[PDB]
C-alpha cells in the first residue's frame, strides 16, 4: 500500500510532539480563524527564553500558511520575526508555528502614551530608534523581493526584559487576509499591484503617529473609499498636477474628479498639520518623514535612503534597545 | 521574486547541497533489491511522472522544478519502500504549487491529473488504475514537509542562465538549447550537489559546444572554479550516454517489480 509500517512507528517513536516538549499555558491571543496563541516554556530547562506557540485553526496546511512558513523559514535578519520551528501532529492534522517572543508592539506602547491622563509624548530617541529598526527591517525585506502589504503599528512588535531587549521585530499576524489608516493613496485611488512604494508610506503613518501619538490620516468607519481619502487631503492638501503627474492614469481618477474639488484644501498641508502637534517645520525629523509622506509613489524615497538620513546622524542617536537602559512602563499581556 | 538573491544564505544551500558520500551511503539501503542502473532509471521515470503530471495541470516549469526536488530530496534521506513514489510524485506536485505561489490545486484536479497521467502516458507501467485519494495525499504532504524540515524555497538554474546568456550577450542563439540541457539536469542528482548557477554554467557550456559556439574568453573572464563545473559538464554527457540505452516503456516495469514495496501490519 502507500506507507511502509516500520518507517510510520519509527517516526512515531522519534518526532516531537509540542505537548511534551513546551509548557504552555498563557493563552495570548485567540481569534476567529487564526486559532491560538499562547506564552510557552520550553519543558527542559535548557533555556529560560519565552516563545510563542501558535496553533492554526484550520486543519491540514493552508496555502497561506505554506507561504508563511515557507517565508520565514528563509528570512534572518535582527529586525524580522523569527520562525523557530514548526509541529507538524499527525494524528489531529494541526499545524504550529514556534516563535521568539515578544512582550510588546506599538499599538499597545502608544495606547498607553494616551491612556494616562491628554496624551504624553513619546521619548524622541526611542521614536528615532523605532523608526530606525523598522528601516532596517522593512529594507532587508525589500531586498530580498518581499513586500508586506500591511504595515501598521500593531505589525510592530517590540521585544521586552531578555537579551534582545527593546528590540523591533517586524511581523504580519494578519498573512492570510492578504481601518485604511496606514493604506498609500495609490491603493486608495484603485492601484491592482502592491508596491514597496505603499509600505514607505505606511512607515511614514507609523512615523507620524510616533510623534504626535495620534493617527495622522485617523478616519471614521470597494477599492476605493471616498472618506479616508478626505483625511489625507485634509492633512496633507490636494496634490497639483506637478506633484502627482501619472494620478490622471489611476482607475479611480474619475471617481476622485466627480467626487472632490481639490479648492477645498487651500489651506491644507503637512506644515500646518505637524505644527499643530508641536513638531517644528525646521526639524530634521519633518523633513524625512515628508519625504516618507509624499503622494506620487514614485516620488516616495526608498528605506535604504530614509536609514541614510542625517535625522539618524542627529543627537540623539539611535540604539539597538529602543528603551534605552530605562524601566519598560508598558503593561505585559495578559492570559484569556 | 521572493528570497531571489539569497540563495548564499537559503537553507537550501545551507541544509540541502549534500555531500555525495553521504548521498550514495544512504543509498545503500536500495541497491540491495536494485541496481545502480536500475535506480537512475527509477529516478529518470519519476521525474518524468512529474514532468507529464505538471504538463497537464499547465503548471510552470519551476514549479515543476521544485516538485521534482522536493522528490528527489525525500528519497535522498529514505528508502523507496518508505512511501510509494507514485503517491509522493503528486504529493510534491501538490506541495510545490502551493508554495510556488502558483495556486492550490483544485482537490479534484490533482486526483484528475494523477489518475490520467499514469493511464495516458505511463500505461505500460501501470496496467492498475491510480489508487489514491485526496486522504493520502494530505496524509503524506506531513510526511514530506517533516522529512524537508520545511525548507520550501527552492533555487534553480533558470535564473542565474538568464542573467549568463543575456550578459553574454547571443542570448537568442543559445538559450533555448541550454534551457532545454538545464531540463535534462532533473534527470540526475545535480540539484542536490551544486548550486544552480554552476549547473547553469556547465549547461550553457555544452550548448555552445553543441552550436560549436566558442566562448572560452567569456568562460575564463569568470573567476569560478572551472574545474568544479567541469565534472558537471561530464555528468551531463554521461547523461546523454544513459539516455540512448535506456528504454523505459520496455524496461520499466521490471524495475518497478524489483523495487521494494511498503510492508503492511
Ligand atoms: O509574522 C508572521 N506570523 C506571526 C507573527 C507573530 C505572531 C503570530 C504569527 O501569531 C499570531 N497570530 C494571530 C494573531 C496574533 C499572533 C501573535 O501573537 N504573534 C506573536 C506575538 C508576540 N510574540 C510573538 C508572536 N508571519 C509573517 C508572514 C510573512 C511575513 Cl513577510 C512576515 C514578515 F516578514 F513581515 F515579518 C511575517
Amino acid at each position: 500500500s502507500k506507507m511502509d509500517y516500520d518507517f510510520k512507528v519509527k517516526l512515531s517513536s522519534e518526532r516531537e510532539r509540542v505537548e511534551d516538549l513546551f509548557e504552555y499555558e498563557g493563552c495570548k491571543v485567540g481569534r476567529g480563524t487564526y486559532g491560538h496563541v499562547y506564552k510557552a516554556k520550553r519543558k527542559d530547562g535548557k533555556d529560560d527564553k519565552d516563545y510563542a506557540l501558535k496553533q492554526i485553526e484550520g486543519t491540514g496546511i493552508s496555502m497561506s500558511a505554506c507561504r508563511e512558513i515557507a517565508l520565514l523559514r528563509e528570512l534572518k535578519h535582527p529586525n524580522v520575526i523569527s520562525l523557530q520551528k514548526v509541529f507538524l501532529s499527525h494524528a489531529d492534522r494541526k499545524v504550529w508555528l514556534l516563535f521568539d517572543y515578544a512582550e510588546h508592539d506599538l499599538w499597545h506602547i502608544i495606547k498607553f502614551h494616551r491612556a494616562s491622563k491628554k496624551p504624553v509624548q513619546l521619548p524622541r530617541g526611542m521614536v528615532k530608534s523605532l523608526l530606525y529598526q523598522i528601516l532596517d527591517g522593512i529594507h532587508y525585506l525589500h531586498a530580498n523581493w518581499v513586500l508586506h502589504r500591511d504595515l501598521k503599528p500593531a505589525n510592530i512588535l517590540v521585544m521586552g526584559e531578555g537579551p534582545e531587549r527593546g528590540r523591533v521585530k517586524i511581523a504580519d499576524m494578519g498573512f492570510a487576509r492578504l481601518t485604511f489608516w496606514y493604506r498609500a493613496p495609490e491603493l486608495l485611488l484603485g492601484a491592482r499591484h502592491y508596491t514597496k512604494a505603499i509600505d514607505i508610506w505606511a512607515i511614514g503613518c507609523i512615523f507620524a503617529e510616533l510623534l504626535t501619538s495620534e493617527p495622522i490620516f485617523h478616519c471614521r468607519q470597494n477599492p476605493y473609499h471616498h472618506d479616508q481619502l478626505d483625511r489625507i487631503f485634509n492633512v496633507m492638501g490636494f496634490p497639483a498636477d506637478k506633484d502627482w503627474e501619472d494620478i490622471k492614469k489611476m482607475p479611480e481618477h474619475s471617481t476622485l474628479m466627480k467626487d472632490f474639488r481639490r479648492n477645498t484644501y487651500t489651506n491644507c498641508s503637512l506644515i500646518k498639520y505637524m505644527e499643530k502637534h508641536k513638531v517644528k517645520p525646521d526639524s530634521k525629523a519633518f523633513h524625512l518623514l515628508q519625504k516618507l509622506l509624499t503622494m506620487d509613489p514614485i516620488k516616495r524615497i526608498t528605506s535604504e535612503q530614509a536609514m541614510q538620513d542625517p535625522y539618524f546622524l542627529e543627537d540623539p542617536l539611535p540604539t539597538s534597545d529602543v528603551f534605552a537602559g530605562c524601566q519598560i512602563p508598558y503593561p505585559k499581556r495578559e492570559f484569556l | 521574486k521572493a528570497m531571489a538573491g539569497n540563495f548564499w544564505q537559503s537553507s537550501h544551500y545551507l541544509q540541502w547541497i549534500l555531500d555525495k558520500q553521504d548521498l550514495l551511503k544512504e543509498r545503500q539501503k536500495d541497491l540491495k533489491f536494485l541496481s545502480e542502473e536500475e535506480y537512475w532509471k527509477l529516478q529518470i521515470f519519476f521525474t518524468n511522472v512529474i514532468q507529464a503530471l505538471g504538463e497537464h495541470l499547465k503548471l510552470r516549469q519551476q514549479v515543476i522544478a521544485t516538485a521534482t526536488v522536493y522528490f528527489k530530496r525525500f528519497y535522498a534521506r529514505y528508502s523507496l519502500k518508505s512511501i510509494d513514489p507514485v503517491l509522493m510524485a503528486p504529493t510534491c506536485v501538490f506541495l510545490a504549487s502551493k508554495v510556488e505561489e502558483f495556486g492550490v490545486v483544485s482537490n479534484t484536479r490533482l486526483i484528475a491529473a494523477a489518475t490520467s497521467v499514469l493511464k495516458t502516458r505511463f500505461s505500460y507501467a501501470f496496467p492498475k488504475e491510480f489508487p489514491y485519494r485526496m486522504n493520502h495525499i494530505l496524509e503524506c504532504e506531513f510526511y514530506l514537509l517533516e522529512l524537508m524540515d520545511c525548507c520550501l524555497i527552492v533555487y534553480h538554474p533558470y535564473r542565474p542562465l538568464l542573467q549568463y546568456v543575456q550578459d553574454m550577450g547571443q542570448e537568442d542563439m543559445l538559450l533555448p538549447l541550454a534551457w532545454r540541457i538545464v531540463n535534462d539536469t532533473y534527470r540526475t542528482d545535480l540539484c542536490l550537489l551544486y548550486p544552480p548557477f554552476m549547473i547553469a554554467l556547465a549547461c550553457l557550456h555544452v550548448a555552445c559546444v553543441v552550436q560549436q559556439k566558442d566562448a572560452r574568453q567569456w568562460f575564463a573572464e569568470l573567476s569560478v572554479d572551472m574545474e568544479k563545473i567541469l565534472e558537471i559538464i561530464r555528468v551531463i554527457l554521461k547523461l546523454y550516454e544513459q539516455w540512448k540505452n535506456f528504454d523505459e516503456r520496455k524496461e520499466m516495469a521490471t524495475i518497478l517489480s524489483k523495487m521494494p514495496k511498503p510492508k503492511p501490519p
